[PDB]
RNA sequence: AUGAUGUCAUACUUAUCCUGUCCCUUUUUUUUCCA
């Protein structure tokens, strides 16, 4: 509907004024601890390909990506900074699941470099988050 | 800045003498 | 990531022999190109 | 000074397991925040289960240990002697257990089982 | 040379009259070139300037009676007055704080945001957070806030004289062993005018021999007494401890006048500096006759601004009668010290020592990296008093000795107990400094690995147990292929002895040698040779030009520097706007010596003000003479740092990079908080930004003004070439023949390009270039025509 | 360790460390 | 009330009058000016800008062209008299001393262009 | 920040696909992304101040400066 | 309803900037008060003024010329911590909390030992067997 | 009518070759202020 969502919204930034909140900025272009929230994405990241199995072209070329965000931080951070302020068009994202023999969870597929950006997006709001409390 | 101006002092320095503690070259034993 | 012009023409010339649906066949003609690549190329 | 005595005997006690606070990474560990939820989306991002989601081995620390069950174990077997004389062990004719040590391509089919090991266990 | 003298006297009226008349052009150019409401504006603005000047002089003041019954009660009176107006602009501050500290939602932008500034405090806190987080995250309680309720508490019921300390300052005095002979030191005082007094460490020299010429009363006239140093920390060291030898403040008749540190309020009878000041009031003073007798610093620390001292000490003899003149010396090689004064007299005192038997290997071996680490486990199963200093010669391979004696010391647990390796380093951050000053634990056995600076600077407390291999690097300069190699040699004999020293400084020495009896005896060096003899003298040809004298070659010296030196310092001077056909200073060569830079950095000068940019070269000129090393660069972290100093880079050599890295440290509170985030040393650039502020302090000498061009920098990096000529190269050295490499510390290690300058020529593994920055051979051309030709 | 032994026992609860304490609080 | 609506340069006025006032506050309650409006004797011209080669006579006979000095006194050096290029110059009149200070500021006498303000 | 906010919002606007299965998701949310859990507990903290009311949330949390 | 919650938190921020500058002043009243009462309160000395005539004229000297006010300002006590340390012989407390090295680096880790699933790669076992 | 000319990709040649680098020390002058 319409008025429920307003008094919603309404309520939320009664709540933000009551609670003092100082709001999450831009990431800046010179953040203090920007290299250890790309290794703790990097971490999160790594997580997933520390089989060292056979792979595929895909999972190897995630894996390269990955290497060369590791070798190069500062255009990864670039180029994350760059797709927040203008890429508002992303790539098409596969599906499938797993089945738990009760029930059927799904699990996403997207592109590794919007992976990458949004694991070390995810790793700075987490930490401003923390820090705004 | 022309020159035979940078080597007058050169020049001097011939006719003074060279000292062996000025660019004292270390060796010994030599064959 | 590039796209050359050989590329596009050879990718133009295996939809319009392959039909749509077909892009692993479409990928291995295209060398170093997956198929969600040639996709998001053609579309 | 805090010397080495004053947390040995507390090294591995404690919910966050004490020794977790002398670690390397750990500076770079103090931004990470909502790795538990974190994990909880990883599941619904990676198509194998994780049954480790509620724990974490930097964070908490690890919270047990095995290989006074794995001497047991052992030691409820009857003896070394005794598992070694089910085994092929008198055929190998070595002198003794204690020297014993165990350890770009394309294929029509890669995702075959290897029968090798299972054989040599046999 | 006491016409070299007058001469230098002329010079120094002259350039008073260039001062004047540059004095008089100056006030020529500036002679050239609603009233109630001005009346109230008027006194708006004096109110406020007397209203911060009364509160900036107001705890100043209180500073200044701390520092030394109604002005107890007033003292009182007025720290509590500044205490209710600081919370009064803490209250109007805080009232400002949390009118701020709001919701205050983004505002939606056209177009990109703008960003705005910040902070918390960053250099090792984040240790402490994440402690009390753990701490935080572990610790738990239930219930509300209000739950200390229903408590009995039910107790137990138990059962049923400064004017001594002073007399004790004068036995500590008494208890020198310079007071035994201080009879016998003033006597050959009153003697001799060109006295050498010799003595072994510990006797208290350089605090007690000004002291007994102040019972001597040689300062009697107004004269003062001066004590110069090799060094601004021990100059401080000897300052502070006269000075709580008499209790007299600094200021006052101890004080100092050092670089950045002059603290002397006009009633300094015992003055402290180094040499540079030595220098500096001979370029203001033609001779010290405002200083009755000054000591001299040793000679066994080689300084070559000493060594000039030196020579004008030889010709303060030639030209006064006498002064009186002493030179304090640490060991027995002061028979050519001797035979310089003209046969002066040498007294020698002894020092307190201890068995410091020097100790051997029998064997030879080439690693002293892992026997050494065999050795301190030998010595921490054998008995465990005693800290333990060992040397090495360079960071590179003195963090990863430490790495691996660390990681020996924790391979073990209860066994290997403590033992707490600090190195030292000079492009440091001084807090683990101090940390290797503070005392050991006593479970520990702690060890100080170090450089040459424990060897020649540097005394700490407690050493017994001493390793040494007698190696350090040497700066040793080669004129002729003009390459400046850094090369490890071996140390000498007597560096080995000043080392043993060092061992015996506090208790009974163990210097265990790393080589054998022999070797040390014979092969190895028992000279150390001097830095004129390794290096150029292109910074102090420019001041022994200005300070009066022509015939350098011909000046009196120990040993004479090598004649290329001299020929291409001259060669590079008559390449420079600062010599004539015949060799001789012009004005411009004059004023460049007003400033004590190198003239190589003094065409930074010459080129200010040709189309301007001043401003940005004169703070590059500033911060290009630093000593230590830019950048802290740790072992581990690597890629924070890494990515600081990538986030620093741009195009255009490293001049600009850190030229970026002094522009955002401006206006950014110059806190040791932002070189901690950003992995700077926080302790030499700190000294750049204050020679900074002496440059722009003594501009009006040479009269260059601080103009800038806003953001030109190609034409900012066309004065920095037009400073840069003789040290350019296009992959090969276009001057002295020489294939080029890349520092991989510079900003422009990748993209090799056709036309590069350079700053520097240190040989470490590969012919390296330092401080590069990109040229095309345009305006090169432009600067020193007759130097360059044929491309 | 009964170093460690004697100074965990030294470093204990200790009551009658306690009563110390308490004893000269009171006194003092 | 709140103070909120007025303009933003009368916003900006009244909180430079306000950190003018809370100076005055600070001054009072430190107690070097202990009055409370805290304001100069008029007419009597704060000289500024001075040089060591000028008398205070010729000062107040130059200042006298827009107005007459009565009385003339150098805030100099407590001990040696030093020239302090500070004075005060007690005029007849407020409006002389207006009109003395308004044409005698940036004079360039002996290489120093002085200025004259209120005390 | 806004653009913070347009990039949480285009990239749950995305195609979903399985072989032949496309279909843009515009309505659901998507448990792929890394900040998903992060709105997911910011959604339920939204649903907090729903149901117990920010008076009693209030409560709760106490005040902001002392939580 | 964004436009009006704007205002609101607009017109909130006014309320709210306006009772702390109330406060602001009543505190500044009170803290008067106590200033009244500090005035109530107050209702080497050749050297101490002339220490302090040197200090006034070195202030109007760094006014004249303006600069790091000697060793007051380009030293004060923020100068390197070297010389504070040994050219001062004044020292300073020690903060943090020490530790031993041979503690300090037993425990390490790049992440969590806890692969994805991390079922058939064995590491069940904490330390080595023999 | 076939030339000049751009770093555009592809081709080919060479029994071409399978690839290297982060400094021990160290000192350097001079000018004003409100009841």
């Amino acid at each position: 509907t319409a008025e429920e969502a307003v008094a919603v919204y309404t309520t939320t930034v009664h709540w933000l004024e009551s609670r003092r909140f100082s709001p999450i900025p831009f990431p800046p272009l010179s953040y203090k601890h920007d290299t250890k929230l790309l290794i703790l994405a990097l971490e999160r990241l790594k997580e997933a390909y520390s089989v060292k199995s056979r792979l595929n072209q895909s999972q190897r070329e995630e894996l390269g990506l990955i290497e060369q965000a590791y070798d190069n931080p500062h255009e990864a951070l670039s180029r994350i900074k760059r797709h927040l302020l203008t890429q508002r068009a992303f790539k098409e994202v596969g599906i499938e699941f797993m089945d738990l023999y009760s029930h059927l969870v799904p699990v996403y597929d997207v592109e590794p470099l919007e992976k990458i950006t949004d694991a070390y997006l995810d790793q700075y709001l987490w930490y401003e988050a923390d820090k705004r409390r | 800045e022309a020159v035979p101006v940078e080597a007058y002092g050169l020049a001097m320095l011939r006719g003074m003498g060279w000292k062996p503690g000025e660019g004292i070259g270390r060796t010994f034993n030599q064959v | 990531g590039v796209w050359r012009n050989t590329e596009d023409e050879i990718l133009k010339a295996a939809v319009m022999k392959y039909g749509k649906n077909q892009w692993s066949r479409i990928a291995s003609l295209l060398h170093r190109k997956s198929a969600k690549q040639c996709k998001a190329r053609w579309y | 000074r805090l010397t080495l005595e004053d947390l040995e005997d507390s090294w591995d006690r404690g919910i966050p397991r004490i020794n977790t606070l002398f670690q390397k990474d750990r500076h770079t560990l103090a931004y990470d925040k909502g790795w538990r939820v974190r994990t909880d989306f990883k599941q619904y991002q990676v198509l194998k289960q994780n049954p480790f989601w509620w724990t974490h081995q930097r964070h908490d620390g690890k919270l047990w240990n095995l290989n006074n069950y794995r001497t047991d174990m052992i030691q409820a077997l009857g003896g070394v002697e005794g598992i070694l004389e089910h085994t092929l062990f008198k055929g190998t004719y070595f002198p003794t257990w204690e020297g014993l040590f165990w350890e770009k391509l394309t294929n029509a089919q890669r995702s075959g089982l290897n029968q090798i090991p299972n054989r040599r266990f046999t | 040379e006491d016409e070299w003298e007058r001469t230098e006297r002329e010079r120094l009226q002259d350039l008073e009259e260039r001062d004047a008349f540059a004095e008089r052009v100056r006030q020529r150019d500036k002679d050239r070139t609603m009233v109630p409401e001005l009346r109230k504006k008027s006194r708006r603005e004096y109110l406020a300037k007397r209203e911060r000047e009364k509160l900036e002089d107001l705890e100043a003041e209180l500073a200044d009676e701390e520092f030394l019954r109604h002005e107890r009660q007033e003292l009182k009176y007025k720290r509590r007055v500044r205490d209710l107006a600081r919370e009064y602009r803490a209250a109007g501050e805080q009232e400002k704080l949390e009118a701020t500290n709001r919701y205050h939602m983004p505002k939606e932008t056209r177009g990109q945001p703008a960003r705005a500034v910040d902070e918390s405090g960053a250099p090792g806190e984040e240790q402490r957070r994440w402690e009390e987080a753990r701490l935080g995250a572990a610790s738990l309680k239930f219930g509300a806030r209000d739950a200390a309720s229903q408590e009995p508490k039910y107790q137990l019921v138990l059962e049923e004289t400064q004017a001594q300390q002073k007399e004790s300052i004068q036995a500590v005095r008494r208890s020198l062993p310079v007071f035994p002979f201080r009879e016998e030191l003033l006597a050959a005082i009153a003697n001799h005018q060109v006295l050498i007094i010799e003595g072994e460490t510990g006797s208290g020299k350089t605090t007690q021999i000004p002291q007994y010429l102040f019972e001597e009363g040689y300062t009697n006239k107004g004269m003062k007494i001066a004590c110069t140093q090799p060094r601004r920390v021990a100059a401080m060291s000897v300052a502070a401890r006269v000075a709580r030898e008499m209790g007299v403040k600094l200021g006052n008749e101890v004080g100092y006048s050092i670089r950045f540190e002059d603290c002397t309020s006009e009633r300094t009878v015992l003055r402290y500096m180094t040499d540079g000041m030595l220098l500096r009031e001979f370029l203001s003073e033609p001779d010290l006759a405002s200083y009755s007798v000054v000591m001299v610093d040793e000679a066994h620390e080689r300084t070559l601004h000493t060594d000039i001292l030196f020579g004008l000490i030889k010709d303060v003899a030639r030209f006064r009668p006498e002064l009186k003149v002493l030179v304090a010396s640490a060991t027995m090689d002061t028979a050519r010290f001797s035979t310089f004064f003209d046969d002066a007299p040498v007294f020698r005192i002894p020092g307190r020592r201890f068995p410091v038997d020097i100790f051997y290997t029998k064997a030879p071996e080439a690693d002293y990296l892992e026997a050494c680490v065999v050795s301190v486990l030998q010595i921490h199963v054998t008995q465990p008093p005693g800290d333990i200093l060992v040397f090495l010669t360079g960071q590179e391979e003195i963090e990863a000795a430490c790495e691996m004696l660390q990681d020996r010391c924790r391979r073990l647990g209860s066994k290997i107990r403590e033992l707490l390796v600090l190195p030292i380093y000079a492009n440091l951050p001084s807090d683990m400094q101090a940390r290797i000053f503070q005392p050991t634990p006593p479970g520990a056995r702690k060890v100080v690995v170090a450089t040459n600076i424990a060897e020649t600077s540097l005394t700490i407390e407690g050493i017994i147990y001493v390793l040494d291999p007698g190696f350090c690097k040497q700066k040793s300069y080669n004129p002729r292929t003009g390459m400046e190699s850094l090369t490890v040699t071996p140390c000498s004999k007597a560096s080995a002895n000043q080392r043993a020293g060092r061992a015996g400084r506090v208790a009974a020495g163990k210097c265990f040698r790393l080589y054998t009896a022999w070797a040390y005896q014979h092969e190895l060096e028992e000279t150390t040779v001097p830095e004129i003899q390794r290096t150029s003298l292109g910074n102090v040809v420019l001041l022994l030009k200005s300070l009066g004298i022509h015939d350098l070659m011909h000046f009196d010296f120990l040993d004479p520097p090598p004649y290329e030196t001299l020929l291409l310092a001259l060669e590079q001077l008559y390449a420079l706007g600062a010599l004539n056909h015949l060799g001789e200073l012009t004005t411009s060569g004059r004023k460049m010596a007003e400033l004590p830079v190198d003239p190589m950095l003094s065409k930074m000068i010459l080129a200010s003000e040709k189309y301007s940019c001043s401003e940005e070269i004169l703070t590059v000129a500033a911060m290009l003479s630093v000593n230590n090393s830019i950048f802290y660069r740790p072992k581990d972290k690597v890629v924070h740092a890494d990515n600081a100093r990538v986030n620093f880079f741009l195009p255009g050599g490293d001049h600009l990079v850190l030229l970026n890295v002094y522009t955002q440290w401006a206006e950014s509170g110059y806190s040791s908080q932002w070189c901690y985030e950003n992995f700077v040393q926080f302790r030499s650039m700190r000294r750049a930004r204050d020679v900074r502020e002496q440059l722009e302090g003594l501009l009006e000498r040479v009269e260059v003004g601080l103009s800038s061009c806003q953001g030109d920098y190609i034409r900012v990096r066309k004065a920095i070439t037009a400073g840069y000529f003789y040290h350019t190269a296009r992959y090969r050295t276009v001057k002295q023949q020489q294939t080029v490499f890349i520092h991989p510390n510079s900003s422009l290690f990748e993209q090799q390009p056709r036309w590069l300058l350079y700053h520097e020529l240190v040989l470490t593994t590969k012919e390296f270039m330092r401080q590069v920055l990109e040229i095309e051979s345009s305006w090169l051309l432009e600067v020193a025509p007759h130097y360059y030709k044929a491309k | 360790d009964l170093d460690r032994m004697l100074r965990e026992q030294e470093r204990e609860g200790d009551p009658m460390a306690n009563f110390i304490k308490k004893n000269k609080a009171k006194e003092n | 009330d709140d103070f909120k609506g007025r303009s933003a340069e009368e916003v900006e006025e009244i909180k430079a009058e306000k950190e003018a006032k809370t100076q005055a506050i600070l001054l009072e309650m430190v107690g070097d000016l202990p009055d409370a409006d805290i304001k100069p004797p008029e007419n009597v011209l704060f000289v500024c800008k001075l040089n060591p080669v000028t008398t205070d006579e010729d000062l107040e006979i130059i200042f006298s062209r827009f107005g007459p000095i009565r009385s003339c006194e150098v805030i100099r050096d407590w001990k040696t008299g030093e020239s302090l290029c500070y004075a005060f110059i007690e005029f007849e009149k407020e409006e002389d001393c207006e009109k003395a200070f308004f044409k005698m500021d940036n004079v360039l006498i002996d290489d120093r262009r002085i200025h004259v303000d209120f005390s | 920040d806004h653009n913070i906010a347009d990039y949480m919002t285009a990239k749950n606007n995305v195609v979903i696909n399985y072989k032949d299965m496309n279909h843009t998701n515009s309505y659901g949310i998507i448990r792929g992304l890394q900040f998903a859990s992060f709105i997911v507990q910011y959604y339920g903290l939204v649903m907090d101040l729903l149901v117990l009311g920010l008076h009693r949330a209030s409560e709760m949390a106490g005040p902001p400066q002392m939580p | 309803a964004d436009r009006k919650a704007r205002e609101a938190v607009e017109m909130r921020a006014q309320v709210e900037r306006k009772m702390a500058q109330k406060e602001k002043e009543k505190h500044e009243e009170k803290l008067r008060e106590m200033a009244q009462k500090a005035r109530e309160r107050r209702a080497r000395d050749e050297i101490r003024h002339d220490r302090r005539k040197e200090r006034q004229h070195d202030r109007n000297l760094s006014r004249a010329a303006p600069d790091k006010r000697s060793k007051l300002q380009r030293n004060e006590n923020r100068d390197i911590s070297e010389v504070i340390a040994l050219g001062v012989p004044n020292p300073r407390t020690s903060n943090e909390v020490q530790y031993d090295q041979r503690l300090f680096n037993q425990s390490k880790g790049m992440d969590s030992g806890f692969a994805g699933g991390e079922d058939e790669i064995y590491n069940v076992y904490d330390q080595a067997w023999r």
